[PDB]
């Protein structure tokens, strides 16, 4: 039969798009998770300038 | 034959891309929704 061949055609398509989609809720939860992260380690780099500058004047100051 | 086979089939075939489009939507929303309130915690956290 003709019937036969077509719901192969359904189901072929419908898993390539469900892995494609799968494959941008991966990429997406990673690309941000390494944003979370590189935005709090720009986070550590400030602390340290901000710290570093004033405690050399508040000691030159005294 | 009779076409009331297949033209009642179409109508199947048809749902099963329709079904198909919504749960790769209504995935990658999550994702995207999870990503933006992830980088506003990292906002939160950071101002502090």
């Amino acid at each position: 039969k003709l019937e036969a061949i077509l719901s192969q055609e359904v189901e072929a398509e419908i898993q390539a798009l469900l892995q494609e989609a799968e494959a941008k809720a991966e990429a997406v939860k990673r690309e941000a998770e390494e944003k979370a992260k590189a935005l709090l380690q720009a986070r550590e780099r400030a602390l340290e300038a901000q710290y570093r500058a004033a405690l050399r004047r508040a000691e030159s100051a005294g | 034959g009779l076409i009331k086979s297949l033209a009642e089939k179409e109508k199947q075939l048809l749902e099963r891309l329709e079904a198909a489009k919504k749960e790769a939507e209504e995935r990658v929303k999550r994702a995207e929704a999870e990503a933006k309130a992830l980088l506003e915690e990292a906002e939160a956290k950071a101002k502090a």
